């Protein structure tokens, strides 16, 4: 019931989108630069601080 | 059109909720020859919104509905493209028309097109329908200029069920 | 024979928090229901033929 | 398109963001009259790897 990873680089977006990552919010700060092998999305992650959405 | 008859396909039926939306001053009830229930009449379910006169200004309102039940909505909407812009002009006066449809996770801008086109029905002019599925509880916004279809009354999905296609 | 399993990689192509758009979501269902339809008589016709081929 | 939307977050504004991947040597040409919100910096993709959706 964990999600196993060793030795592998992981991303834990915690109140952060996989699109704010290129956007930018508050929070979305830390992985401006990131670098993993597994990237994990939440269901409580935002992807815009502003209101608004994505095209495609 | 597809997305919303897979929709209507395991609906297992549609129940009607009455969207308010009183409007004061223009008129709203709509006329034309080709979709007649008795003599000369519109879509049941939807309703025309004209000027009050012809050839006279449009007011700029904005209508609100809010989502009260715990399944989701279906809120379908219609845009008017007039067969000339002399028409336009006589139905909805002159000037520019823009529609904005606003929601939580839904947005897009309507420009109604003036023009000729062929002669379908006995009537030059054409309509399209927007659709959006709202959620158990969001609001959407209809900031209309003109060219505008209302819906009378909201759809809910009733159930489950199949929908074929047979001439049988 | 049977306990190695696939080294093919496959992708999230449906997001489970916010929904795709609902043609292509159900293009995609349709394929996935008629592809674990075919691994599931696969996975059944399988072990009926090694426990037949074990008993004789 | 300016209209009344619904209040997400206070804000009764809204915003639309594109993105267009780019050739290994092409060139964009932005020409905008106003309400544009421009990027501060370019993405440009690291390697491989795989994204899953999880809340554990
Ligand atoms: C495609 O199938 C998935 C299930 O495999 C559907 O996802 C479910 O959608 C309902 C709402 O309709 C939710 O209550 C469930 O929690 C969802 N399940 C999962 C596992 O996400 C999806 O809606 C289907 N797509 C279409 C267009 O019908
Ligand atoms: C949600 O439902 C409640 C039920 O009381 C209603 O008052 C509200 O206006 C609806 N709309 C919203 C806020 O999404
Ligand atoms: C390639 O990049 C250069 C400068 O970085 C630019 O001047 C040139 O127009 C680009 N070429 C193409 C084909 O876009």
């Amino acid at each position: 019931p964990r999600i196993c990873s060793k030795g592998k680089r992981t991303v834990d977006l915690g109140q952060c989108g996989l699109l704010g990552t290129i956007t930018g919010p508050p929070q979305c700060d830390q992985f401006l630069e990131f670098s993993a092998d597994l990237i994990i999305e939440r269901r409580e992650g935002s992807d815009v601080c502003y209101p608004g959405k994505f095209v495609n | 059109e597809e997305a919303l008859r897979q929709i209507l396909r395991e609906s297992g039926g549609i129940d009607k909720e009455a969207m308010g939306f009183t409007y004061s001053g223009i008129r709203t009830n709509g006329a034309t020859s080709s979709c007649r229930r008795s003599g000369s009449s519109f879509y049941a379910e939807m309703k025309w919104l004209l000027s009050n006169t012809d050839n006279a200004a449009f007011p700029q309102m904005t209508k609100s509905y809010k989502n009260t039940r715990k399944n989701p909505a279906l809120i379908v909407w219609g845009i008017h493209h007039s067969g000339s812009t002399a028409e336009q002009t006589k139905l909805y006066g002159s000037g520019n028309k823009l529609v904005t449809v606003g929601s939580s996770n839904y947005q897009q801008s309507f420009v109604p097109s003036p023009g000729a086109r062929t002669q379908v029905n006995g009537q030059s002019g054409r309509i399209d329908f927007h659709w959006l599925m709202l959620n158990p509880n969001d609001t959407v916004t209809f900031s209309f200029n003109g060219a505008f279809i209302a819906p009378d009354r909201a759809s809910f999905l009733r159930g489950k069920s199949m929908g074929i296609q047979s001439g049988v | 024979r049977l306990i190695e399993k696939t080294n093919q990689q496959f992708e999230l192509i449906d997001n489970e928090f916010t929904e795709v758009e609902k043609q292509i979501g159900n293009v995609i269902n349709w394929t996935r229901d008629s592809i674990t339809e075919v691994w599931s008589y696969n996975a059944e016709l399988l072990v009926a033929m090694e426990n037949q081929h074990t008993i004789d």
